[PDB]
């Protein structure tokens, strides 16, 4: 397939590594009866097994010689082939919830700045305002890149500053 | 593993690039000690005062980033 | 106030002797000297260790650096109010009023005392080390 | 100087509040170099809320 | 093979720190701000805040990674 | 009692909680979809 | 004239102070404004002597303190019971011990931390524990697990009593000075109420149950079978039956013909040969014989009768012609100070957990004990631990208080004075001898690997080559062998089978055998010695030099803890008693780790095995590859390594993970213990920068810890790794092979 | 001696002579703070660099400062 990969429902290193998982796991079940609950947790674990790597084939992975799986990152590579399921949703959901625990924490310190005792609710959470700004900060992206329109989220040049600059 | 090995280090490159420039660089004058430039290289340290100076020279920097290129190779 | 004069023959105060004696500094470079008169005798404790009793009246101690001597000052100044002043003792006996002096503590200002090691400026108001270069000694700009 | 309680923004290079903005507690209206003075309220690398400066090195801002 | 490569590896790592150390021992000696005033030099201190924050951030992130795709294998 | 809830309101109490119904969270999640990897 | 003294309600029960953080110091509850504002918080939370200078305030806050303590103490143990009632294979252990492991921690079928469910047998999973419940409850003569249930909530009832008790004797009626001085009541409530009635009520439980029911079990009958303690109670026929003396009652024990108990109350010395322990008629004779002698102790002081006797005379009373004014005023500081009592008290604790873990592998004391030798291990170097650290933080607390607490005046010509006086002498020569011993011992051992590795072992230090023999020891050990014929004539056997003499088995194991001493063995004990000495050495320093010093003359004001004087003089770094502690710690560290290492060896290579003769579990190897470095790198640790660096896919996969933790954290405290605080500061400015940039700067100022943060950081971050480190590998290593 | 420095933000408030424990500092009249004294440090050669002066003085950027210089007999403080 890609590179010199192929899908992991055809590779032999697969199946022989499972049949040896599963020759430790049957001579090791033998061991126990049927109805002790070790032996049905043994029987849930393989059964567990089984899924895993039922979905993993069914998947589409790729494993080379190892068998075991392997990941491609190039948008374009994993669109033309199908692989989008693996990297490009993956860091497209972390980098939104991400901006989100960003800009909240960013509002909260904001509006706790204008008060009477900065310190005091830094130490002491005000939970009415902790509560509305999380429920508020949802629309985080369109927010911040409207404040940047604005030319607002950036500071002049008035910061503390060393000696030199 | 090629590509893990590469990424470890790529990033002692970065650090201990980090380091090397922060000390070089503020060598003349940081917000803590201005004057830092009216003292050469090296020296000690600046007394326990201020809340302690342990280390601030760039020689010091130096001798700190020694740690990370070592690490890195 | 006029400067003391150091009468080697004053009354030890009560002590067993411990370990900071005497070493042959005395005898090589330089050494010093100390003095003061108590109220009351009383006991109180030796900066190099051990306990000691002051007697009441006039008491002389030897100690070899400094900083000793301005220990046992400030203690005796500030439990009982006690005035102590000492004297540098050169390798040959030159006396020197090492306390005293401008015959009073500098702790309060007095008119006597010039200004010195002063400079009428800041210290961001100093050259850059580029400048100060090229010295049989090396010079921070600072002193300039 | 401007009068009391007014506020300033800090200017002198080395000060640690440099660039930034600070309360006037009052000012000598007698000939000393700096008779401006200058509460805080982030206290500097030792515990201290309040300096003092000259006229030139403050901006009442 | 490998003592060679592994010895000019070290050779080379301890040279380029101490090219740093000499660097820094230039800016605190033989620098001048009046001669290189306004030009690429002084630029460089100007934004020295944000050269030193961005590698810190990339050394930072790098490390968080690395390891943790380490230690979940 | 307000002082008491003051007390709560502090602020390692407030992220043993915050941490602990993050925990539990992944936790069940983990036991009702066991192993993902995909999509 | 002594009674009892009160006073009441002296602090309310409100949460006011609750909501004011930092109210016990009036410094800090103005507020924060740095960071490092909540470090010194918790730094200095319980720093009685700092909070105020009222002595009964410290002492009341103190004694409910305590018992916090003691409520927690109890809490856990009912968790230990109610873990064993509930998710134990005791009883199958029970059935069967010799082949039955004990288990009782259990892992939930989650993500896939459930391959840690080790078959330990008794058709249970789960985990191996070591602490030895099992056959300590055995030992008892627990049977049902109801018994265990039960104790465990009575245990925490008893953890809440405490708990309740604390809030009592500090907020209701809370005691006076006085009535915390009478300290020659103390002594004699004590000695004679706790120690005496607790031997005598336990060779009543021994005598009444423990003893019958473990004689059944060893005679094998059916577990449950057994009758139950309140039958044996009751019946007086079956006692009877068991041991005839039993049906006389009392009667005899009241004619003073104490010889016709001796049924029961024996004197076999040596083993139970069918259990591996030491004989329980031997033990309740023991605990008797404890009892009477510490009742008879509790009788000693006078209180409010002109009998007894008077501490501070007593005191007075030995004086001295070399040392003039002897022991006075001593009294007086132990009547006044809490340090000095932690200091003593500490010291004698540790030396003492250490004679116990010594004493109890020497003569193990319970059924089936000596089998499990992870067990033993365990234990062992464990207690050793502990003991270590508790002597550290004696010599900590009584350099504290010299700083803090003494007084000049009250000690003129004093035993302390005077010591004070010739410290330089005391110090020069400790640190001679120890020089010297570090000298000869280790050039041994470094003479030993070159004479190898050059090619003439023809001129090494073993057995073989040129020899060193433990002469005295062997002398002690002979004696102690031979002494019941003659010096103890009515004992049956030496104590210890180490003494010398047969060998005792069970389950083909080994339980115990006399035990070689050799050239290794010798050269072993003096780097211990060594290593003692010095770390002695660190202490005593850290100590004498704590008021003053010829360095600094004004120590004593300075406190017990600072960072330095500043770079005068030269660079005053680590002068002070805080840091003396902290060295004292790190070489306390070593010396552990070097004897139980020495322990480990000796005990899996020349006494472990099983029986066929004896198949020692290394067959023998410690007294030719412990006496050069590289045979002991290679050949104890390089090997012994095996079983925990492959412990995968198996229960024991937790051991080698923990393995790796173990380094890396190790390695991580380096950077603390490396750097400067003022480097810190810097970075973190720069990243103030960057944050404020984008107008996110926090309110709370970032500050770099402190210099004297970042060392404790340090110490026990390393500390951490190290122990964690070889605690993964002995277990693993040891749970492996036996 | 080690080298020392007042500064004309001397607010004469005597911290370093209420610190020093070498006495190489003074206070003499002045007229440039209201207090009407700056510092003076007349006698170097007793000076070790302690620094205990430079962690008094409350001018924000310091007033009167120490720098290292060589050693002897006098210098150092050491007892023998
Ligand atoms: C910047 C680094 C980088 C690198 C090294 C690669 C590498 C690759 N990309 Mg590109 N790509 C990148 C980022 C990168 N991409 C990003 C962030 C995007 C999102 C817009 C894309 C979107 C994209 C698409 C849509 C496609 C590729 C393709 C490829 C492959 C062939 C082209 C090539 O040699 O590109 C070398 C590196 C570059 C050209 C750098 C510029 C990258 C920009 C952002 C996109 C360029 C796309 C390119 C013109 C497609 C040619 C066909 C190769 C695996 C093609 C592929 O899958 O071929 C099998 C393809 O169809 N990429
Ligand atoms: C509301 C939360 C919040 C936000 C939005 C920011 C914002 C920032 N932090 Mg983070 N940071 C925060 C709290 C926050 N920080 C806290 C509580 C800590 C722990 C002390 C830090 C410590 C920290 C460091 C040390 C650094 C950042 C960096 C950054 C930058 C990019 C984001 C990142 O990687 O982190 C930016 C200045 C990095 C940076 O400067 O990137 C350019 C960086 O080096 N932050
Ligand atoms: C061509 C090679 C070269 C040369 C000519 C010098 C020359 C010098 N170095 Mg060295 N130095 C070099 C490479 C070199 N260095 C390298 C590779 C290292 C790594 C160890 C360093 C790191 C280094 C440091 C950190 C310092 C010097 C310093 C010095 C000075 C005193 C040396 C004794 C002198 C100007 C010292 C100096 O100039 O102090 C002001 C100093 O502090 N050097
Ligand atoms: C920081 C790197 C990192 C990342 C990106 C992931 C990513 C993942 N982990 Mg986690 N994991 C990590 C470190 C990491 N893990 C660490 C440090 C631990 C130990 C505390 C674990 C232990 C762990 C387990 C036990 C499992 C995951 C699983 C997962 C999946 C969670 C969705 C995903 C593949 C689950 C999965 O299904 O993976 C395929 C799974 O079984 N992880
Ligand atoms: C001594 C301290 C201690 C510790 C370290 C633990 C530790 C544990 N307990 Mg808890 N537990 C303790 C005391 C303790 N317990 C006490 C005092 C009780 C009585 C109320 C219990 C009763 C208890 C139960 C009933 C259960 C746990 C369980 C657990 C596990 C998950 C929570 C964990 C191993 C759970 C467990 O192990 O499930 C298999 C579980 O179900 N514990
Ligand atoms: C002279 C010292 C001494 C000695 C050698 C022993 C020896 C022993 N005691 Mg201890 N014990 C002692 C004093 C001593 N005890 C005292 C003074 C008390 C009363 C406070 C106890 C109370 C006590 C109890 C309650 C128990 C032991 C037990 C033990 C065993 C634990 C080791 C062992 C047989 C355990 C035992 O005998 O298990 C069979 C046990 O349960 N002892
Ligand atoms: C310290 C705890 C303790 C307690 C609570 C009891 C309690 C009892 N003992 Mg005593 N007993 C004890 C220790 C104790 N004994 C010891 C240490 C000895 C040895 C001197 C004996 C020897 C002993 C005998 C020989 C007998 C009792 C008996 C009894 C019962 C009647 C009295 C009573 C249940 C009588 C009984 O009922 O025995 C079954 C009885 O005959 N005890
Ligand atoms: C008996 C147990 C015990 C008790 C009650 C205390 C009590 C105290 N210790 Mg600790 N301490 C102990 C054992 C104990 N320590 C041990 C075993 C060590 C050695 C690791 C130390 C080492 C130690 C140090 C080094 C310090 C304390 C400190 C303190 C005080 C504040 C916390 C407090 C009085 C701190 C303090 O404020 O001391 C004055 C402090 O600096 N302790
Ligand atoms: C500090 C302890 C110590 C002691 C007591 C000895 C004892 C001895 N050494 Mg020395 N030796 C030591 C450490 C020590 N060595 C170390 C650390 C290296 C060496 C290297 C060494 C050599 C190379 C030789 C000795 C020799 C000897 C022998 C006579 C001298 C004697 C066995 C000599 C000898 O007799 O060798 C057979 C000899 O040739 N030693
Ligand atoms: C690394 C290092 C630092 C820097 C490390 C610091 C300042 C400690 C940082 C502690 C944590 C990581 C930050 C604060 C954590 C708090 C719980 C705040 C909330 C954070 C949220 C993410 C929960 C020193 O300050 C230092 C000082 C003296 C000797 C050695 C060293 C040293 O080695
Ligand atoms: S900060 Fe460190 S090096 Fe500097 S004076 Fe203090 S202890 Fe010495
Ligand atoms: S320098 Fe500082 S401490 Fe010294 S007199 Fe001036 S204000 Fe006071």
């Amino acid at each position: 397939d890609i590179a010199g990969l192929t899908p992991c429902s055809e590779s032999k290193a697969y199946a022989k590594l499972e049949k040896k998982e599963l020759k430790t796991l049957e001579k090791r079940l033998k061991q126990y009866e049927a109805d002790s609950a070790p032996a049905v947790a043994l029987k849930a674990t393989m059964e567990r097994t089984k899924a895993r790597f039922a979905n993993y084939a069914k998947a589409g992975l790729l494993c080379g010689n190892d068998g075991l799986p392997h990941l491609i990152a190039d948008p374009g590579l994993a669109l033309k082939y199908g692989h989008a399921g693996e990297v490009f949703i993956p860091t497209f959901g972390f980098l939104y919830v991400a901006g989100y625990i960003g800009y909240v924490g960013r509002q909260y310190l904001i509006a706790v700045k204008g008060e009477a005792k900065p310190t005091d609710k830094e130490i002491i959470i005000d939970v009415p305002l902790a509560t509305k700004l999380a429920w508020q900060g949802a629309g985080w992206p369109l927010a911040a890149v409207q404040e940047l329109q604005r030319g607002t989220l950036l500071e002049k040049e008035e910061n503390i500053t060393v000696s030199p600059r | 593993g090629d590509f893990l090995v590469h990424h470890a280090i790529a990033l002692g490159l970065h650090t201990t690039t980090l380091i090397l420039v922060k000390g070089a660089l503020d060598a003349r004058g940081s917000k803590l000690m201005p004057d830092k430039k009216d003292f050469g290289y090296s020296f000690p340290c600046d007394g326990p005062g201020r809340g302690g100076t342990c280390d601030i020279s760039a020689y010091d920097a130096f001798y700190l980033a020694v740690f990370w290129m070592l690490n890195t190779i | 106030w006029t400067v003391p004069t150091l009468n080697p023959d004053t009354p030890s105060p009560i002590f067993g002797g411990s370990t900071g004696g005497l070493l042959r500094k005395a005898q090589t470079e330089e050494f010093y000297v100390i003095t003061w008169e108590a109220k009351k005798e009383q006991i109180f404790e030796m900066p190099t260790g051990g306990a000691a009793i002051m007697r009441q009246g006039p008491n002389l101690l030897k100690f070899g650096k400094k900083e000793q001597c301005l220990a046992l000052t400030t203690q005796l100044r500030n439990k009982f109010k006690l005035t102590p002043c000492f004297y540098r003792v050169f390798p040959d006996g030159k006396v020197q009023y090492l306390h005293p002096a401008d015959g009073v503590y500098p702790e309060k200002v007095n008119a006597g005392r010039v200004g010195a090691n002063q400079n009428m400026r800041r210290i961001g108001q100093n050259v850059n080390p580029i400048k100060v270069k090229f010295s049989g000694r090396m010079m921070s700009p600072a002193e300039i | 100087g401007p009068k009391r309680g007014s506020l300033v923004k800090i200017l002198r290079p080395e000060s640690y509040w440099f660039n930034q903005v600070g309360k006037v507690v009052s000012v000598d209206q007698s000939g000393v170099r700096y008779p401006v003075v200058v509460r805080f309220e982030n206290q500097n690398y030792a515990g201290v809320t309040t300096n003092n400066y000259a006229l030139d090195e403050v901006v009442a801002a | 093979q490998a003592a060679l490569y592994t010895h000019h590896q070290y050779i080379a790592g301890f040279i380029m720190c101490g090219a740093f150390a000499h660097g820094a021992i230039f800016f605190i000696r033989d620098y001048d701000p009046e001669q290189n005033k306004g030009n690429v030099l002084a630029r460089m201190l100007d934004h020295k805040e944000a050269l030193i924050s961005h590698l810190s951030w990339v050394s930072l992130f790098l490390g968080f990674h690395t390891l943790g795709l380490y230690v979940h294998n | 009692m307000k002082d008491f809830t003051t007390y709560l309101s502090t602020a390692p109490v407030i992220a043993t909680i915050w941490f602990t119904f993050t925990a539990g969270l992944l936790i069940e999640i983990n036991r009702y979809f066991p192993d993902p990897l995909v999509f | 004239k002594v009674k009892i003294a009160v006073d009441r309600n002296p602090v309310e029960t409100s949460f006011e102070k609750w909501a004011k953080p930092g109210h016990f110091s009036r410094t800090l509850s103005k507020g924060p404004n740095t960071t490092t504002w909540i470090w010194n918080l918790h730094a200095d939370a319980h720093d009685f002597d700092s909070h105020t200078s009222d002595l009964e305030e410290i002492s009341r806050k103190v004694f409910s303190a305590h018992f916090g303590q003691l409520g927690i103490i109890f809490i856990w143990l009912s968790g230990m019971y109610f873990h064993g009632a509930r998710f134990s294979n005791y009883e199958a252990w029970l059935s069967d011990p010799t082949h039955i492991k004990p288990s009782a921690q259990v892992v939930w079928p989650i993500v896939g931390q459930e391959i840690l469910n080790g078959d330990v047998g008794g058709g249970f999973q789960g985990i191996q524990i070591t602490s030895g419940f099992f056959q300590l409850w055995r030992a008892s003569g627990i049977t049902s697990e109801l018994q265990l249930y039960t104790t465990a909530i009575g245990g925490l009832v008893m953890a809440a009593a405490m708990f309740f008790a604390g809030w009592f004797h500090y907020h209701k009626a809370a005691p006076k000075l006085e009535w915390f001085q009478n300290v020659e009541s103390m002594l004699n409530h004590h000695l004679g109420g706790l120690l005496g009635l607790g031997s005598l009520a336990w060779a009543g439980h021994q005598i009444h149950v423990s003893l019958p029911v473990n004689k059944l079990l060893d005679a094998g009958v059916d577990p449950k079978e057994i009758p139950l303690p309140h039958d044996l109670l009751l019946n007086r026929a079956i006692m009877a039956d068991l041991y005839p003396s039993f049906a006389k009652g009392i009667a005899p024990f009241f004619t003073l013909n104490w010889s016709e108990y001796s049924d029961f109350l024996t004197f076999k010395g040596g083993l139970n040969p069918v259990t591996g322990g030491l004989w329980l008629s031997d033990t309740a004779h023991h605990h008797v014989a404890i009892a009477v002698l510490f009742l008879v102790a509790g009788h000693m002081y006078r209180t409010n009768w002109g009998i007894g006797h008077s501490m501070k005379e007593i005191l007075e009373a030995h004086r001295g012609p070399f040392t003039g004014e002897g022991h006075v005023g001593l009294y007086e500081i132990l009547t006044t100070s809490w340090h000095a009592q932690l200091a003593i008290n500490l010291a004698l604790f540790g030396s003492l957990s250490i004679i116990v873990a010594h004493h109890m592998y020497a003569m193990p004391p319970y059924p089936y004990l000596a089998t499990d030798y992870g067990t033993q291990l365990s234990l062992f170097t464990h207690h050793t631990w502990i003991g270590g650290f508790c002597i550290v933080g004696a010599g900590a607390h009584a350099a504290i208080f010299m700083v803090r607490d003494y007084d000049p005046t009250n000690n003129y010509n004093n035993l302390l004075d005077r010591v004070i006086r010739h410290r330089d002498a005391i110090i020069s020569h400790l640190n001679w001898v120890c020089i010297f011993l570090g000298f000869h011992s280790f050039g041994l051992y470094i003479h030993n690997d070159t004479m190898s590795a050059l090619g003439r072992p023809q001129d090494m230090f073993s057995d073989t080559a040129i020899q060193l023999q433990p002469v005295f020891a062997q002398w002690i050990q002979n004696t102690h062998f031979l002494a019941p014929q003659l010096t103890a004539p009515n004992a049956l056997a030496a104590t210890s089978l180490t003494w010398g003499g047969d060998l005792v088995a069970v389950g083909g194991k080994v339980a115990m055998m006399p035990i070689s001493l050799g050239t290794s063995d010798f050269m072993v004990h003096h780097i211990h010695a060594f290593t003692i000495h010095v770390t002695v050495l660190i202490l005593l320093k850290g100590v004498l030099f704590a008021r003053s010093s010829r360095l600094i003359p004004d120590k004593a004001n300075l406190g017990f803890r600072f960072p330095c004087d500043g770079p005068g003089r030269g660079g005053t770094c680590q002068v002070s008693a805080w840091d003396h502690v902290f060295l004292g710690l790190f070489w306390m560290y070593n010396s552990l780790s070097i004897v139980i290492f020495h322990f480990s060896w000796k005990m899996q290579s020349d006494v472990w095995g099983t029986v066929t003769g004896v198949s020692h579990i290394t067959g023998g190897n410690f007294a030719q590859s412990a006496n050069t470095i590289n045979g002991w790198l290679r050949d104890f640790l390089w090997a012994q390594s095996s079983q925990v660096i492959q412990s995968y896919g198996s229960a024991l996969s937790a051991y080698g993970l923990i393995f790796l933790g173990a380094h890396f954290v190790w390695a991580f405290s380096l950077m603390f213990l490396f750097s400067g605080r003022g480097y810190w500061q810097e970075l973190i400015e720069s990243i103030v920068w960057a944050h404020n940039k984008l107008k996110v700067a926090p309110a709370i100022q970032p500050r770099a810890l402190s210099i004297t943060q970042g060392r404790a950081v340090g110490v026990a971050h390393y500390l951490l790794g190290g122990i964690a480190t070889t605690w993964s590998f002995f277990l693993a290593r040891i749970i492996s092979v036996g | 001696a080690h080298i020392v420095k007042i500064y004309d933000t001397c607010i004469g408030c005597t911290q370093c002579v209420r610190a020093c424990p070498l006495d190489v500092l003074e206070m003499v009249p002045w007229d440039g703070c209201k207090a009407s004294q700056m510092a003076s440090a007349p006698r170097t050669e007793d000076c070790v660099g302690c620094k205990r002066c430079e962690t008094a003085c409350p001018t924000d950027f310091l007033s009167v400062r120490v720098y290292l210089g060589s050693e002897s007999t006098r210098s150092m403080g050491l007892s023998y």
